[PDB]
């Protein structure tokens, strides 16, 4: 469920962003999503671990 | 002055292979008994290369290429001497010379008129080119000179800059690791889109000696590079060649011990469109509001609703006709590929003090 | 100009190709300015005529509906893995196997 | 005279080399845009003349030659490091001590 997050995004769903915004802000917005996903996903390896 | 060859024998080119060449520094980091993984222009190994063979067989081909040529040739009385890099080979574009006679080198970039046929003939004859328009730049350097010797070199330009790396060792590909490292760098900044081999003739009508060369492509990938204590490269590991040298390149050592690995994984490319859904039967009248005899005001504006039509957005991002086009929430360059409902024109006119207000909040 | 885009069944395209369905290729493709890549096969579910396009747990598109067709044409129902290599110690000999 | 800014590779610069060099003290050096701190110290090892700076496993400046001199010289940094001190409890004393 957390892949749905939009982390403070236009979007949730990384190809509308590609597509759907400039370069400029669109590798703003996915270095925002990428790293929204690699906070999920550390908080995840650590409660599995 | 340029002389036609017609004494020519026609033959294909051959194929041999490139089993442990074209490795070299990547850039001037010294290391010290350390493996160290980058990504660079570098030559997969065991990937096919064209032989050329010269003896009555003349090999003078013209091949078009970006960047990343290695060139690697047994060598013996120094029947090879000069090489000819550029776009169109013409006074039209600047193309980039190299000579070499018994002296020095000599490193030229220049609008040269090429012929069809250049090549080199004691030697005192100089016929491979015969006028310079349009150049200003000159270089010299110190000369970089049975089977006896083998002569490798690889040609790059990345970011305006040619780097030229060479090896010269005495001696197919003889099975063997020899790291080359660069000999100059060239601060030429233009394009080169075509390149031609030029090799001497032997006059005693004019006679050939026994040569050949390899012509090799250079691709991007991740190789995995050993520096020694002395800052030498011994060995070279491609990431994506075989199973055994990516599982050295995922753990970043030369050994892998004995079980099970993780390395990369396996997905389909993509390689055709199913896009789906039939096109409208009608086109999108931008020109409405971009051509009405008539305008509103920005308090009162006119709002057209176009929708169910197929739109052109090359008018407004591609051409320029007008003279300010800008988009905030939506990517201008991929106008044309988007699907939308409907979109809601407001037609207005701003004085110029005012027209940078039209942007969110 | 102020686009309506991705919230509602969209109708303004620019190029387009119309391309039948086509089993056992995951590929990318562009379904009504949202893009994906996989196979474009068929399914026993019945949608109802105001239904456009269908969402999973994830809020990934898995449906859509096709005009002037009326069909299914799954999104991205196709297949993916992981491979790993198996090999004893380079000290002893250098044969791998691949397993996916 | 006429300029161009933004064409070309840039060649004609003016001096900011400050005019004088270290030795046996750590400072902040300027090597042609990088910028380090560290105590230039003469190395034993061989340098290939086309190697300019070296890299650590850290991947920062330990190694550099000089733009115009031939000779090498390594980056060592001057005395850093944690430092704790030693003391009783404050109703017996007030005596305290240093380590690093
Ligand atoms: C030789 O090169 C050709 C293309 O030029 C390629 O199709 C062929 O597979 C190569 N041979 C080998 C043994 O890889
Ligand atoms: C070799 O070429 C250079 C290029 O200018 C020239 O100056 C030199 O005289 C040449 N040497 C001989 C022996 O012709
Ligand atoms: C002619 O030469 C000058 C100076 O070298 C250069 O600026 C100009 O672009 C050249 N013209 C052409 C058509 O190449
Ligand atoms: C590459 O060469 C072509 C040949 O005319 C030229 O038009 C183009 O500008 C060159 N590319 C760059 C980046 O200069
Ligand atoms: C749409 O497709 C039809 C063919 O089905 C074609 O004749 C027409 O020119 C295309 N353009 C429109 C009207 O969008
Ligand atoms: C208005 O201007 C556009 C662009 O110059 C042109 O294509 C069009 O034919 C003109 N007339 C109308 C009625 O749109
Ligand atoms: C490495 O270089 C040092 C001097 O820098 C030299 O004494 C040593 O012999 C070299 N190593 C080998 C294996 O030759």
């Amino acid at each position: 469920k957390q892949l749905s997050s939009k982390f403070g995004a236009i979007s949730s769903v990384l190809n509308d962003i590609f597509s759907r915004l400039d370069p400029p802000e669109a590798e703003v917005q996915i270095d925002r999503l990428i790293t929204g996903r690699l906070q999920s996903l550390q908080t995840y390896v650590t409660q599995q671990l | 002055q340029c002389v036609n060859l017609t004494t020519r024998t026609q033959l294909p080119p051959a194929y041999t292979n490139s089993f442990t060449r074209g490795v070299y520094y990547p850039d001037k980091v010294f290391r010290s008994s350390v493996l160290h993984s980058t990504q660079d222009l570098f030559l997969p190994f065991f990937s096919n290369v064209t032989w050329f063979h010269v003896i009555k067989r003349f090999d003078n081909p013209v091949l078009p290429f970006n960047d990343g040529v290695y060139f690697a040739s047994i060598e013996k009385s120094n029947i090879i001497r000069g090489w000819i890099f550029g776009t169109t080979l013409d006074s039209k574009t600047q193309s980039l010379l190299i000579v070499n006679n018994a002296t020095n080198v000599v490193i030229k970039v220049c609008e040269f008129q090429f012929c069809n046929d250049p090549f080199l003939d004691m030697e005192s004859e100089f016929r491979v080119y015969s006028s310079a328009n349009n150049c200003t730049f000159e270089y010299v350097s110190q000369p970089f000179l049975n089977f006896k010797n083998l002569r490798e070199f690889v040609f790059k330009n990345i970011d305006g800059y040619f780097k030229i790396y060479s090896k010269h060792t005495p001696i197919d590909l003889p099975q063997g690791f020899s790291a080359l490292e660069p000999l100059v760098d060239l601060p030429i900044g233009i394009n080169i889109t075509r390149f031609q081999t030029l090799l001497a003739l032997h006059r005693s009508g004019w006679t050939a000696g026994a040569a050949a060369y390899y012509v090799g492509y250079l691709q991007p990938r991740t190789f995995l590079l050993k520096y020694n204590e002395n800052g030498t490269i011994t060995d070279a590991v491609d990431c994506a060649l075989d199973p055994l040298s990516e599982t050295k390149c995922t753990l970043k050592s030369f050994t892998v011990e004995k079980g099970i690995y993780q390395t990369s994984n396996f997905r389909v490319q993509p390689t055709e469109s199913i896009v789906r859904f039939p096109n409208i039967t009608n086109l999108c009248p931008f020109d409405e509001v971009f051509n009405a005899t008539r305008f509103a005001s920005v308090y009162a504006w006119n709002r057209k609703r176009i929708s169910n039509c197929v739109a052109d957005y090359s008018v407004l991002y591609n051409l320029a006709p007008f003279f300010t086009f800008k988009c905030y929430g939506v990517s201008p360059t991929k106008l044309n590929d988007l699907c939308f409902t409907n979109v809601y024109a407001d037609s207005f006119v701003i004085r110029g003090d005012e027209v940078r207000q039209i942007a969110p909040g | 100009l102020s686009f309506e885009l991705l919230h509602a069944p969209a109708t303004v395209c620019g190029p387009k190709k119309s391309t039948n369905l086509v089993k056992n290729k995951c590929v990318n493709f562009n379904f009504n300015g949202l893009k994906g890549t996989g196979v474009l096969t068929e399914s026993n579910k019945k949608f109802l005529p105001f239904q456009q396009f269908g969402r999973d747990i994830a809020d990934t598109t898995d449906a859509v509906r096709d005009p002037q067709t009326l069909e299914i044409l799954d999104i991205t129902p196709c297949s993916f893995g992981g491979v790993s290599v198996i090999t004893p110690g380079t000290n002893t000999s250098n044969q791998v196997a691949v397993l996916y």
